[PDB]
């Protein structure tokens, strides 16, 4: 059949055996930058083999309350090996991604995941007019959280899930490159996200390109005997990772 | 044998996502684990087994 | 917008069978539903949303 | 793999995931009635959207201890839209069907149905030298029940299972077209039955073509945990109907 | 799919379900003795019918806490029809065998047997300076038992499983003609034997040329409602069995 699925970037590769298909960006496969597009006048740098490759992030716990989670996706990885250096120490980058998320469960849990990808996720506050701090926002490849209600914390996002953060419907969500986790046919949601930004290139500091964000719609449920820890694992994988402008290390 | 100059790397496992199990099913399962060769793999050099330890005859 | 004349008709759901589960698993389960058109699909004339609520300007 | 069927019959579509094969008649498919076989003179009605489509009968429930059920059928269709309508209007009536009967479980619940379609299923009275009512050989799209002994009651059938209310054994009822609803493998059971009877046309309220009959061999059975309820719906399409002798509406 | 197997040797067919593949030998398919190997000069006999087919051998019943079984194999056969017949009337044997071992289990239980077939399996004595009686290395039809720890019985096999009764590391036993029986893939393992001796022909009493084992590495486990007694049954064929020097009935 269709469903095992296969992947290998470098040094490293998952074999799933309940895949369903790969959602591939809006058609474009990610590929390196052209001279008809390109800006900078200096020669690149392309490591492809220290670089491209899967990071595994940390796994969160999906209990019957959870609401969600989100990931800023130039910015979890910046203490993931040569590919953060590499970020560290160049002023211009640019890459492709692959986000393949994991959980399992058996014949008897049910519930339903959304995996959405979306570009320029630009999120409320949680106080109309104040500032949020960037410890909330982002934080690494550890998660933020969704609530169920209005949050109301200090320099915090708005934490709703029926807004998903960012003033929208939560069930139009599903225009930007997505998947479903089921729990009753699925183990796993393969998404290959080009690059999509204004600029040809652009600061991997400065600017988030996207926002990885899984949300479950059907909240898990078991019975009085199953297994309750059910983790979420997200990995994830740069391609065609090109960098620019060498220079000493910082961000500031 | 062991020495410091061709020490080779360590193999270790981690939990992606945990095991989620439905009702009346045991939670607790077993791993088991196979080791072979490639088909690019050598030996060199003969010596005597560091097992074999005999005080006398077989008498 | 809402007319007497152009009235398109009601979508319903109905029971053929009852879900029929085995022991140790949950009996209340969620149904998503999706929407989208066709290919022969087609809007005609522009007008402004009724959702656009503004009072004052965005200083 | 086979056993994913789609059927399209008019403006209504069924399909099914867990089906089996499709039983077909004698090996004849319905059709129309050719000019050599015709014996009236005058123009038939052939509607072939309106009439040939899916009608669904009522659910009944399926407990521990329910013993069997049976619908008469050119009879439970009598007010089913424009197939009952082009009933009561015309004099002589000649269709085909497919009989489709859903019922699902899950893989802890056990148990297997016997959905025979049997032709000139004359039945026999709970009193030797008594009259039957109309009322208990036929109901509509309401189901009459078997018992699983003697029953002895004013004006009825004989129900008893290991008769079938024909007099025969239960277990030589498989030389008509059948199909069994196991529940460990189905989920379905179709059925495509042509026109058999000895004249070519016949009317459709007087004459009883067959008899749709659902036995449960293997009793159904679940733990103390699963789900009790247990549907069991049957789905029916006239196929090839045409009608003759257009006169007023009524049946006496 | 290729999970369905049928084998037919004789008046005798295996039909399963859930098979995985089957493991022949060393390669080598059993066949007869030709010219060129043959030592003895009279003619053999070959019965082919009444002696290549499955012979079916006692059930063993396997609990939490079982630690392992054998079967010697010439000798298990001993009583076995006119397999057993023809071994009591001639002097020099020679077959293949053919060993399928049944044991099904629910989608709920988790267990893994190691079904191995290893040739010349010397086996060790309980006390060192000691003789084993006859009865204890085989038994027929019936199976003798490892124990999990050191036994130290009367003229009894050394029955350790970490040692297999023969005074190796039990995870080194893949080297011979081996199949898994995994409780969450497999229902049935399939081995073809060839002959494997010293000498062309040999005598059917005097040695054993083989031996089957069957170790739980994974120890079986369910819940608190799952059914309690799971069988584990050994069938068995010779192949292309051929029979040399007849003289009068016995073994002494």
């Amino acid at each position: 059949s269709d469903r095992v699925r296969s992947i290998t970037l470098g040094n490293s590769t998952i074999t799933t055996q309940e895949s369903a298909n790969v959602v591939v960006g809006y058609g474009v496969w990610p590929d390196y930058l052209s001279d008809e597009e390109a800006t900078a006048e200096d020669q690149p740098t392309q490591p492809d083999v220290a670089t491209c490759r899967f990071y595994t992030l940390d796994s969160v716990s999906w209990m019957k309350e959870s609401q969600g989670w989100w990931w800023k996706f130039p910015d979890a990885l910046r203490d993931m090996g040569l590919f953060g250096q590499n970020m560290q120490y160049h002023y211009l980058g640019r890459s492709g991604y692959t986000i393949h998320v994991q959980c399992n469960a058996s014949k008897f849990h049910q519930g339903c995941l959304l995996v959405v990808c979306v570009p320029e996720a630009e999120m409320g506050a949680a106080n109309i007019n104040e500032k949020i701090n960037r410890e909330h926002l982002s934080n690494g490849e550890v998660a933020n959280t969704f609530s169920g209600t209005k949050s109301s914390n200090t320099n915090d996002v708005q934490q709703a899930v029926f807004n998903a953060g960012m003033g929208v419907a939560v069930g139009n969500l599903t225009i930007f490159p997505h998947q479903w986790i089921n729990l009753r046919t699925n183990n796993c949601a393969t998404i290959v996200m080009p690059y999509i930004n204004s600029v040809p290139m652009d600061n991997m500091f400065r600017h988030y390109n996207f926002t990885l964000m899984i949300i479950p719609f059907a909240k898990l449920d078991y019975a009085a005997g199953s297994s309750t820890y059910i983790p979420i694992t997200v990995t994830v994988a740069p391609m065609c990772a090109e960098y620019n402008g060498l220079r000493l290390a910082g961000h500031q | 044998s062991k020495d410091i100059y061709t020490d080779a790397g360590f193999i270790t496992c981690w939990y992606q996502t945990s095991i989620v199990v439905p009702a009346e099913v045991q939670n607790q399962s077993v791993i088991l684990c196979f080791v072979s060769a490639c088909n690019d793999f050598s030996v060199r050099l003969l010596r005597d087994s560091p097992f074999v330890r005999q005080t006398a005859f077989y008498q």
